[PDB]
RNA sequence: ACCCCCGCCGUUAGUUGCCAGCGGUUCGGCCGGGCACUCUAACGGGACUGCCCGCGAAAGCGGGAGGAAGGAGGGGACGACGUCUGGUCAGCAUGGCCCUUACGGCCUGGGCGACACACGUGCUACAAUGCCCACUACAAAGCGAUGCCACCCGGCAACGGGGAGCUAAUCGCAAAAAGGUGGGCCCAGUUCGGAUUGGGGUCUGCAACCCGACCCCAUGAAGCCGGAAUCGCUAGUAAUCGCGGAUCAGC
RNA sequence: GGUUAUUCAGAUUAGGUAGUCGAAUGACCUACCU
């Protein structure tokens, strides 16, 4: 019945209960639309429903925590791939070469000592 | 002033706005943690000695 | 209308109008209207003639303003002037009060920069 | 700044103290600047040091809630 | 402003809270 | 570099219309890192368009930009002992780099009060012909053919 | 019912000090609830490795005061022996509390 | 290269977490229950030119799939024989020199905080991608026994007084900010800018004049994005946005 | 706005010279060397 995976992105990880529906989709509480607002990243998550043409057909219970506000989003969209790709094997021939299978490496860089920002030096000079 | 003063540190006779912080090894005036008691050239050589438990070389 | 004896903050927020005033800032702004219930949205060409005397006598007679209250600014530093004291002796010379370093800028009191 | 209680030293208002119990002098040698100036000391002479020596300087009413030092220079050329 | 002496984040910048900031 | 050709930064596509132009052009409105900011300031100037004109933005946008896209430039250039301004094609990606670049600089130098708005009244402007950033393009491709006699060594 | 505690430096004497607590409660006495390692807290020291003045090129250690929790539920005759008797520890420090 | 952080998953353990499944619902994971999953550390497998294509003698390079991750995936620890007669007798020890009723020793006060200047590193700004204000939402790490302080009263606030819990994934510093919705603002030396300065206050501490921070009121200075020159950075980086600690009476 | 003269304040130099370069004020319309 139900469909699972697991989002993750900058220790903003995202657990993902979703179960056929009508679309319907509460997250930490909060519709879909409700949560997110005014910010434009959020219609793309969901992005995987739409590589399988089935957006008012799933509902979806999706647990994120952690991580800042747009670092979620995209643990979601990972989530739903692992989701739909699990009870779905034929899903997975199509929506992986469009990408949407990896962690995502770009974590945040440690600062370093002498230096700003891990890089960002003081300004130069030689007077 | 280097003896007598690592002499008076260990004294607190007066008022404790005195009682300044000091090495136990070098009687270093400044950079004296107190989890340590020691002053950060000594406390970084008796790290490499092992001589500080727990402690290891840090790198994340 | 003319406020402060002198001062005349017209055509503008009756809140900010006042701040514009000397001796009289912000806070001491937002003071006087909720002390004669005044809205602070509408402006000075527009406001009821009772107010243009009902808020103005209030803060005029309330508290020190207007160049009487800069006289008291002048007399406590002539009191600091007379005898010497650390903190009068930097309006002389004419330097800082906090005892910031003079050494590096500080050019606020001190004037431009006199190269020299 | 001592809201609780006048900052100042016994040794002041006790060399002053004697002072008023029978009208005597105004001479005096402080080591004591961080001390506010007792209302009634009037008339006095404090001679504050510096880590220069005791500068005559006097009192007077307006000069009160104001520490000794305050009248006491510290530096050359001020 | 991060630096005036009157402000909502002028107080997230000094460390401390004051009257234009909501205390306990 | 000197190793590698050091290849392009391939960006995400629209969030709205799928094409990697639009996205483009939001980056270099982007100020520390508010895409968010941006992406609205853009469309709300792309919702400003529909009313001035019941034309689609998304062909405001796509003659705003081939509108002002340089030809081709002045490149200093050493020669044993001399700078020349060579002139010479651009980079297929130069152009668009450079147009979108200007685009924007112009929606600051406009007396719009508001930014959507600057880049609304601008990307017409552009569509159009006539323009503070189109006469930027103008301007550099006058230089591009008064330097002409350099034209000898376009290596 | 009873709760033991197990902060400590070494890990691999955490690992083990743990270790031989499970067994023997386990092996006779009730049930016991396996190892819980706390949320490790570490200091962090960062300082000048120069001498005299180079600020930059410096060093820093971290301290790994580690956690472990075992909890045992029926305070049975043979455990309460074989903990009190049966023991190897070092540098960990324990506290029970019931 | 074997060392650790973050990148995929599992093994071990269940006071971190689940109206996801059922019962109460005060409709608050608060209670019951459970560890599959989030998390917590700890152990371990995984990527090796292994595979297909093409060049090639080999080494290898270039392209595709599978994969979380391909050609060191990202980062850090590490920095050779030496060089600079580099740095430190002031962290410490050490040869030699030199003082030894004082070049040693103690307090009190002064001074490193002196200002006609000049340079270095920086914060904050000159503003409408924005200034002020009411609501609302999302971090990681870190520390907390003479310390972090929830809740209640006085007040404009800093702060004080009473007082619950905490040898600390369970109590506290704790709204993360920018941001989402709404308001005034309308280009102005400006509701931008907070330097300067008058008067009134709280906290630490024998003592805030010299010489502390921190409130509230007022004063609202230079300052329209900067000459010659010149600096950082190739990706989660620059910029931009908040937090913590060490240091420590406080600063 | 340009020309010229000078000056010190910076700037380019490891440093100096000189110069370039900048600024001020009055008048006016890359080179050498240690
Ligand atoms: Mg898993
Ligand atoms: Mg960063
Ligand atoms: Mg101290
Ligand atoms: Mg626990
Ligand atoms: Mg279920
Ligand atoms: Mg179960
Ligand atoms: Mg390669
Ligand atoms: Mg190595
Ligand atoms: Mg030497
Ligand atoms: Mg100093
Ligand atoms: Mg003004
Ligand atoms: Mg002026
Ligand atoms: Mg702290
Ligand atoms: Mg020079
Ligand atoms: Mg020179
Ligand atoms: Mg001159
Ligand atoms: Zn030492």
């Amino acid at each position: 019945e139900q469909y699972y995976g697991t989002g993750r992105r900058k220790e903003a990880v995202a657990r993902v209960f979703l179960r056929p529906g009508n679309g319907k989709v509460t997250v930490n509480g909060q519709d879909f639309n409700e949560y997110f607002q005014g910010l434009v990243r959020a219609v793309a998550a969901l992005e995987p429903l739409r590589a399988v043409d089935a957006l008012g057909r799933f509902d979806a219970y999706i647990t994120v925590r952690g991580g800042g506000k747009s670092g979620q989003i995209d643990a979601i969209k990972l989530g739903i791939a692992r989701a739909l790709v699990q009870y779905n094997p034929d899903y997975r021939a199509k929506l992986k070469p469009l990408g949407f299978l990896t962690r995502d490496a770009r974590v945040v860089e440690r600062k370093k000592y002498g230096k700003h920002k891990a890089r960002r030096a003081p300004q130069y000079s030689k007077r | 002033a280097r003896k007598a003063l690592i002499e008076k540190a260990k004294r607190t006779p007066k008022f404790k706005v005195r009682a300044y912080t000091r090495c136990v090894r070098c009687g270093r005036a400044r950079s004296v943690y107190r989890f340590f008691g020691l002053c950060r050239i000594c406390l970084r050589e008796l790290a490499h000695k092992g001589q500080l438990p727990g402690v290891r070389k840090a790198s994340w | 209308a003319r406020i402060a004896g002198v001062e005349i903050p017209r055509n503008k927020r009756v809140d900010v109008a006042l701040t514009y005033i000397y001796g009289i800032g912000k806070a001491r702004a937002k003071e006087a209207l909720e002390k004669t219930g005044i809205n602070p949205a509408t402006r000075v060409k527009d406001l009821t003639e009772a107010e243009v005397v009902r808020l103005r006598e209030y803060v005029e007679n309330t508290w020190k303003l207007e160049g009487e209250l800069r006289a008291e600014v002048a007399a406590n530093i002539k009191r600091l002037m007379d005898i010497g004291c650390y903190r009068g002796l930097r309006h002389r010379r004419g330097l800082p009060v906090r005892g910031q370093r003079t050494r590096t800028n500080a050019r606020t009191r001190k004037g431009p920069r006199k190269t020299v | 700044s001592l809201k609780k209680g006048v900052f100042v030293d016994d040794h002041l208002l006790e060399k002053v103290l004697e002072l008023n119990a029978k009208g005597e002098k105004r001479l005096i040698k402080t080591w004591s600047r961080r001390s506010t100036i007792v209302p009634e000391m009037v008339g006095h002479t404090i001679a504050v040091y510096n880590g220069k020596q005791h500068v005559p300087v006097y009192i007077t009413e307006n000069m009160v809630g104001h520490k000794l030092g305050e009248f006491a220079p510290t530096r050359t050329y001020r | 402003g991060k630096g005036d002496r009157r402000t909502r984040r002028g107080k997230i910048w000094r460390g401390t809270y004051g009257k234009y900031r909501p205390r306990k | 570099a000197r190793r590698r050709r050091a290849e392009v930064r391939q960006l995400q596509p629209d969030l709205v219309y799928g094409d990697v132009l639009v996205t483009a052009f939001i980056n270099k409105i982007m100020r520390d890192g508010k895409k968010n900011l941006a992406a609205r300031i853009f469309y709300d100037a792309c919702k400003i368009i529909q009313e001035k004109t019941g034309q689609e933005p998304l062909k405001v946008f796509k003659q705003a930009v081939e509108n002002v896209k340089p030809r081709m430039e002045v490149r200093s250039r050493r020669v044993g002992g001399a700078n020349y301004q060579v002139p010479m094609e651009v980079s297929p990606r130069r152009q668009q780099s450079l147009a979108l670049r200007w685009l924007v600089q112009a929606a600051n130098q406009r007396p719009e009060r508001r930014a959507a708005v600057r880049i609304a009244h601008e990307l017409m402007d552009a569509a159009e012909g006539k323009g503070g950033a189109v006469k930027k393009k103008e301007d550099v491709e006058r230089m591009a053919e008064a330097n002409r006699a350099y034209a000898h060594y376009r290596w | 019912k009873i709760r033991i505690k197990l902060r400590g430096f070494d890990h691999k004497t955490l690992d083990a000090s743990a270790q031989k607590i499970v067994e023997a409660a386990r092996r006779s006495g009730a049930q016991v609830s396996g190892p819980i390692p706390l949320p490790t807290r570490v200091r962090r020291f960062t300082v000048i490795r120069g001498p005299f003045k180079h600020k930059d090129s410096r060093e820093h250690f971290e301290l790994r005061t580690h956690n472990r929790l075992v909890d045992i539920i029926n305070p049975n005759r043979k455990t309460i022996e074989q903990l009190m008797t049966l023991d190897l520890p070092t540098g960990v420090e324990i506290e029970i509390k019931t």
